[PDB]
């Protein structure tokens, strides 16, 4: 009932005497049994990722004795690496009660029977919550290093607030048929009141603790300079660390799995061992090198690949130009018995390893050899190397950077923040009097380096909510975030996904809303590239979805635009005229033509193209980097095998496609970007649209779906960009055209991004499968029949109408040609299956 | 007023990425006919102008 | 007609192929997700289950086709496949690299009956056969060589 | 590579038998007549009968390894019919369509040079 | 084959969406009479019935304000 004895070993048991984790237990354990919502703001280095689930288990959370606490416990790591290494050391730690010590990293993996106190993974306690609403079997949930603001975690402690609440609410009337429900969240920093003083997040307050540690003096040291290649940068750094100075290990913070994987290996070169078994074991450590996880599997920050980047050595002394031997570090004396070329027990750690190299990291070196951790963020907060003493760090982590109504959108490795650089920097004064090595200079780390962002922030409101409803929950628009995002985004949010297919009118999300929510991009081209797997039109769609989301590739204004100006605009518009244009005269098959162009040229031939055709050359190069990894991403998600797949290299490059190639790929842009549509004034307005061939072609107004319509003329009158090839060309435009995004120019003419043309039919089945369109009844007037099967079937003729003219709310929408449907009655309304061919 | 018309309807690799646990997954397999008999059949030269 | 039932409470078909031949062996990996079934002709295919499609096809071989094994270590790079015959061979297959290993004639009749191991890449195979032998091979990854024969006097099936 | 049995299809009165062996004559396998499939007694020389028992035969002959049968039909010889009725035919339209390459059709019935 | 102007809807809902925001019916029940029972067959069975029976109150209350 009051507890169960337990028991560990004296060596463990004596360092957590030592570490500071012990002192503060019994005024935690207290405020847990006279409050649930208990806070801990600890930090790494101190011993509450480890020792705090000991402590329930010594409460009795786990106890089936208790009446009060009979349930499962659950510790909740972000990164499953952490999960099952903080799995085995709480196995270790409890020792002969270490078999009830267990983990759960992917979803396929069920509950282990042998473990009370078990150990997860965020996405998996969620999608555990989300089939068990009530979550009858946890009596206790350990929400770790939640300071890192994941989208995980908001979402994680936004369902886990009412949680508590409803299950508290159940439980303190009666406590035989509902149990308790004890939240134990920790962080690094100290800002937790955006956890718990936010009255949207708890109405309730709930108490707030510490325990926090002590610290050797960390010595910080910036560089003089700021190297291009911070991987040689580091690398030459390390040697000479290495060779001269006084023992004490090292972690190596960079940034992915081959600059690690290239580091680790010439680490092992530089310092090798004679022995077969060390040699041997470096060799494992080299061999066993990916995996990837994709589906069956909560998901991190190592996709490797969605960034739109780009880099140079003057753009990165541009951005560095504040700035304006013998070098720090350099100090103290090489000891005797450390010889300059010691053996060195080389360890890599991404989070992609496998689990017996997950493992290797807390194993003593050889004798004569020094301990070395070439990581990332893993060995951050969640784990920590018993033995490091310099820490040489590169300041930039990969997460997500994503900027609006421009095409930047990039998963891309950034510069990392000061407070988080300082928690990075502080792991050298560790074990001793320590070294931390900031690959960079001090005006850098000033500058560049904000001091404290939410995932939330950085990622697109769109993907969350789908996020949230591929998670199962429905009261989005007044859930409890501790950053709740602009609700009239959230609600053009939901308003989207209603128009892509995502969410139908109920709001429950479909299986291809489920097949968008796997993606790590945006909806709409989420949307893109499961739709266009249909007859051979996917290294088109890859080719244009990477160049919108690379950027603009034509030097065409940020130039020229007396005796040489005018024979190279025409030299320009004649390479315009070129290969560049053979196919129509839309906007977009140019773009693609220039990236279909990359085939045709050998590799010593590089930049005559560029330098002629007026492209950019970093931006070129990366969409054909782009691109093989956007069709890998996708063809490993929607192909029937998921992580084998390779990608080959004709088919990334090219094929050409003819005529029904082009208008497929132009239904599938419109797949992309239904709800950026545009009108023609004549069939809206035609007295005040002055549909005349003279008028200008950016000056023939277009009328966007769903914008408000008052007796203002230009509210939706929204004109063409100049770099389009109307502007260029302008002898009719057709009716119904698309664009990526607006931007008002300086006349208060609010110009496009248009991408192509459709004229009624293909708009039609597109947005069949969107709630945009609203039918109309059977219209037989003068045509012909409708023809039933039943009372439940219909094979009539529609007009449908785009944008809601029902109730016209100001809401501007217009008709299409009509159509012949095929219904089938669902609970009152006829929704529709497919069309009919003529 | 001019609609047009379209449909917009509905080798091998060398290498292993295995799993997080364990699980090796190797990639596709490349695409897989009845027989080349004869049959002779005498004819008895009092049907052959029929034939 | 290949078929798989999942045992779980799920118990439907849940994958079914067309395979070539009426095929009379079948071994699935020491691990899951690898089924190897060849036919009574010489083809060999081998299937993720998981995902169940063919991932190799191995025509190879000759005469119908007798019992073969797996070589699997959960998280390993190397995956072979044994192969035995019925006119007396072993082919030994990988199956990271799709290729042919080692080609060995010796035997005399159909070998029923082989096993893969290492100790220490050393892999020694043992390959029996409705002939009294047994015969074991060292089997390198490269080029392999030959051992001892210790002849059984039985009519081995399955010398595991 | 192929290999070859030899198949001597028996169209008997009331019966009908198939059953291939190996070239030689010596080693049968698989020895099935009309009776051991239907169950009536009276069309134990059925189309029908003589067609799932070659089929029976063609799975169990594809089994030991066999894949090629140079046919021989007999029928019931003697003062006798001396020509093959329908459950030849049958069980020739059966095992040559499942699945077993078919060599060397022939006619094997004794002919009596006026006996009793 | 297609056929244009064939624009949003007929003449009978549209006057009945019309009637219903202007709170009489009268118009609607004088076209209602006036044309031919066929075509008044033809629009009376598909009336549009789901779940918020806009279309079918806005029918019962123009038969109300009718007799
Ligand atoms: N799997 C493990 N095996 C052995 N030691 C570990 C393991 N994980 C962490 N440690 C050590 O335990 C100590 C306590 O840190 P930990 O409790 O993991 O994080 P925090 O300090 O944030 O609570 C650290 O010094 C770390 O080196």
């Amino acid at each position: 009932a009051f507890y169960v004895e337990v028991s560990r070993s004296d060596e463990i048991q004596k360092a957590r005497i030592q570490l500071p984790v012990f002192g503060e237990e019994h005024k935690i354990m207290e405020a847990i049994h006279h409050n649930d919502v208990v806070i801990i703001c600890g930090e790494t280095g101190s011993g509450k990722t480890t020792q705090v689930p000991q402590f329930l288990y010594e409460a009795g959370f786990g106890a089936e004795d208790s009446p009060d606490y009979p349930g499962m416990v659950g510790i909740t790591q972000p990164r499953r690496v952490a999960a099952v290494s903080m799995a085995e050391r709480v196995a270790n730690e409890l020792g002969d009660h270490g078999h009830k010590v267990g983990y759960q990293i992917r979803f396929d993996s069920t509950a282990k029977e042998d473990t009370k106190v078990k150990f997860m993974t965020d996405g998996v306690l969620l999608r555990e919550m989300m089939h068990d609403f009530k979550l009858t079997k946890y009596s206790s949930i350990i929400i770790d290093e939640a300071h890192e603001r994941n989208i995980n975690t908001d979402i994680l402690i936004g369902m886990l607030s009412r949680c508590v609440r409803l299950r508290a609410k159940l439980h303190k009337e009666n406590p035989i048929e509902h149990k308790k429900l004890k939240l134990i969240i920790m962080s690094a920093t100290l800002r937790v009141s955006d956890f718990s003083e936010n009255k949207t997040l708890f109405p309730i307050a709930p108490p707030v603790l510490q325990v926090d540690a002590r610290q050797f003096p960390v010595s910080i040291h910036f560089n003089r300079r700021t190297a291009f290649n911070y991987t040689d940068e580091a690398f030459r750094k390390t040697c000479k660390i290495h060779q001269k100075l006084p023992p004490g290990a090292i972690l190596v913070f960079l940034t992915g799995q081959q600059e690690i994987t290239h580091m680790v290996k010439r680490l092992r070169k530089e310092f090798p061992f004679k022995k077969n078994s060390k040699y041997n074991k470096d060799l494992e450590t080299p061999v066993s090198k990916m995996g990837i996880n994709s589906k069956t599997t909560d998901l991190e920050a190592e996709d490797i690949d969605f960034s739109v980047q780009v880099i140079d050595q003057d753009k990165f002394k541009s951005a560095i130009r504040y700035e304006e031997e013998e070098e720090e570090g350099f100090e103290e004396v090489l000891t005797e018995g450390q010889t300059a070329n010691d053996p060195l027990y080389v360890l890599p750690l991404y989070s992609l390893l496998p689990t017996k190299e997950q493992m290797r990291v807390f194993q003593k070196p050889p004798q004569g050899s020094r301990l070395c951790i070439v990581a990332t963020n893993v060995a951050e907060t969640s784990l920590t190397i018993p033995g490091v003493r310099y820490v040489v760090d590169s300041g930039r982590s990969k997460e997500r950077k994503y900027n609006e109504s421009n095409g930047v959108q990039s998963f891309e490795v950034g510069w990392v923040s000061k407070a988080s650089a300082n928690q990075r920097s502080g792991r050298a004064g560790r074990t001793g009097p320590g070294h931390c090595y900031r690959l960079y200079s001090s005006a850098v780390f000033e500058h560049d380096f904000e001091q404290f962002k939410p995932e939330i922030l950085r990622m697109p409101v769109e993907s969350i909510v789908l996020q949230m409803k591929s998670m199962a929950i429905h009261n989005i628009i007044n859930f409890p975030f501790p950053t709740p995002p602009d609700r009239v985004a959230l609600s053009k949010a939901i308003q989207l996904l209603q128009y892509l297919g995502a969410l139908d009118n109920k709001e429950m999300i479909t299986e291809d809303g489920k097949k968008m929510s796997l993606f790590p991009l945006s909806p709409r081209f989420s949307k893109m590239l499961l739709v266009s797997d249909e007859k051979a039109c996917l290294p088109y769609i890859v080719a244009i979805v990477s160049a919108l989301s690379v950027g603009d590739p034509f030097i065409n204004e940020f130039e020229l635009g007396p005796e040489l100006k005018k024979e190279l605009r025409s030299k320009f518009y004649k390479s315009r005229s070129q290969f560049s244009k053979l196919d129509k005269f839309s906007d977009v098959f140019r773009l693609l033509s220039v990236v279909s162009a990359m085939d045709y040229v050998p590799k010593e031939q590089k930049e005559i193209f560029m330098k002629k055709n007026f492209l950019r050359g970093k931006l070129m190069e990366e969409i054909v980097k782009l691109r093989k990894q956007l069709m890998y991403i996708i063809k490993s998600n929607t192909s029937k095998e998921n992580i084998a797949v390779v990608i080959r290299n004709e088919d990334l490059k090219s094929d050409i496609p003819s005529v029904i190639q082009i208008k497929l790929l132009k239904q599938m842009i419109c797949a992309g970007f239904v709800d950026h549509v545009a009108v023609r004034a004549d069939v809206l307005f035609p007295d005040d649209a002055k549909i005349t061939n003279r008028t200008s072609i950016i000056n023939i107004p277009y009328i966007p779906v769903l914008a408000t319509r008052t007796p203002n003329i230009e509210d939706c009158f929204v004109y063409i960009h100049p770099t389009s090839i109307l502007n260029n060309l302008g002898e009719m435009p057709p009716k119904y055209m698309l664009y990526y995004s607006l931007h008002l120019g300086g006349n208060n003419k609010t110009r496009m991004n248009t991408l192509c043309d459709i004229a009624s039919t293909p708009l039609a089945n597109i947005a069949r499968k969107g709630l945009l369109l609203t039918y109309s009844k059977p219209l037989t007037g003068q045509g012909l029949k409708t023809v039933n099967l039943s009372p439940t079937e219909r094979y009539c003729y529609v007009v449908p109408r785009f944008g809601s003219t029902v109730d016209n709310d100001l809401k501007i929408g217009w008709d299409l040609n009509p159509i012949a449907v095929h219904q089938k009655k669902q609970k009152g309304q006829w929704t529709v299956i497919k069309f009919i061919t003529r | 007023e001019d609609d047009d018309d379209d449909v917009l309807l509905d080798h091998e690799s060398k290498t292993v990425v295995v799993d997080d646990q364990g699980k090796p997954r190797f990639t596709s397999a490349s695409k897989t006919k009845i027989k080349f008999e004869s049959r002779k059949i005498m004819v008895p030269p009092h049907r052959m102008t029929p034939l | 007609q290949l078929l798989k039932i999942f045992h779980l409470k799920t118990g439907k078909v849940v994958r079914s192929m067309k395979i070539s031949s009426p095929s009379y062996i079948l071994d699935a990996d020491s691990t899951s997700t690898l089924l190897a079934v060849g036919g009574t002709d010489g083809s060999i295919i081998v299937v993720d289950i998981e995902n169940g499609y063919i991932t190799h096809s191995f025509k190879g071989h000759g005469g119908t086709i007798s019992s073969l094994k797996f070589y699997g270590q959960l998280n390993s790079k190397i995956w072979l496949l044994a192969s035995g015959d019925t006119n007396g061979m072993v082919k030994v297959w990988d199956l990271v690299k799709r290729k042919c290993l080692h080609t060995l004639q010796e035997h005399t009749s159909a070998v029923r009956g082989l096993d893969i191991i290492e100790v220490p890449p050393s892999l020694n195979l043992l390959s029996g056969g409705r002939d009294d032998i047994i015969n074991l091979w060292d089997f390198n990854m490269k080029k392999k060589c030959k051992l001892l024969k210790t002849l059984p006097v039985n009519q081995q099936v399955e010398s595991c | 590579s192929q290999v070859f049995g030899v198949a001597r299809i028996y169209a008997s009165f009331n019966d009908t038998f198939v059953h291939v062996t190996d070239l030689s004559g010596k080693e049968t396998i698989a020895r099935v007549t009309g009776g051991m499939k239907v169950k009536a007694d009276r069309d134990e020389s059925s189309p029908y009968a003589a067609m799932l028992a070659a089929q029976d035969v063609a799975a169990k002959c594809k089994e030991v390894g066999i894949t090629a049968v140079h046919v021989k039909i007999r029928a019931t010889g003697g003062t006798r019919t001396k020509t093959p009725g329908p459950g030849g035919q049958a069980a020739l339209r059966a095992l040559a369509r499942s699945g077993l390459r078919i060599g060397r059709i022939e006619d094997v019935t004794p002919v009596p040079s006026d006996s009793t | 084959k297609v056929t244009g102007r064939l624009g949003f809807e007929s003449h009978f809902t549209k006057q009945l969406r019309e009637g219903s925001q202007s709170k009489d019916y009268s118009s609607l029940l004088a076209t209602l009479i006036n044309f031919s029972p066929a075509a008044v067959d033809l629009e009376i069975r598909s009336l549009n019935s789901f779940e918020p029976f806009d279309e079918i109150v806005w029918f019962i209350d123009a038969l109300t304000q009718g007799l």
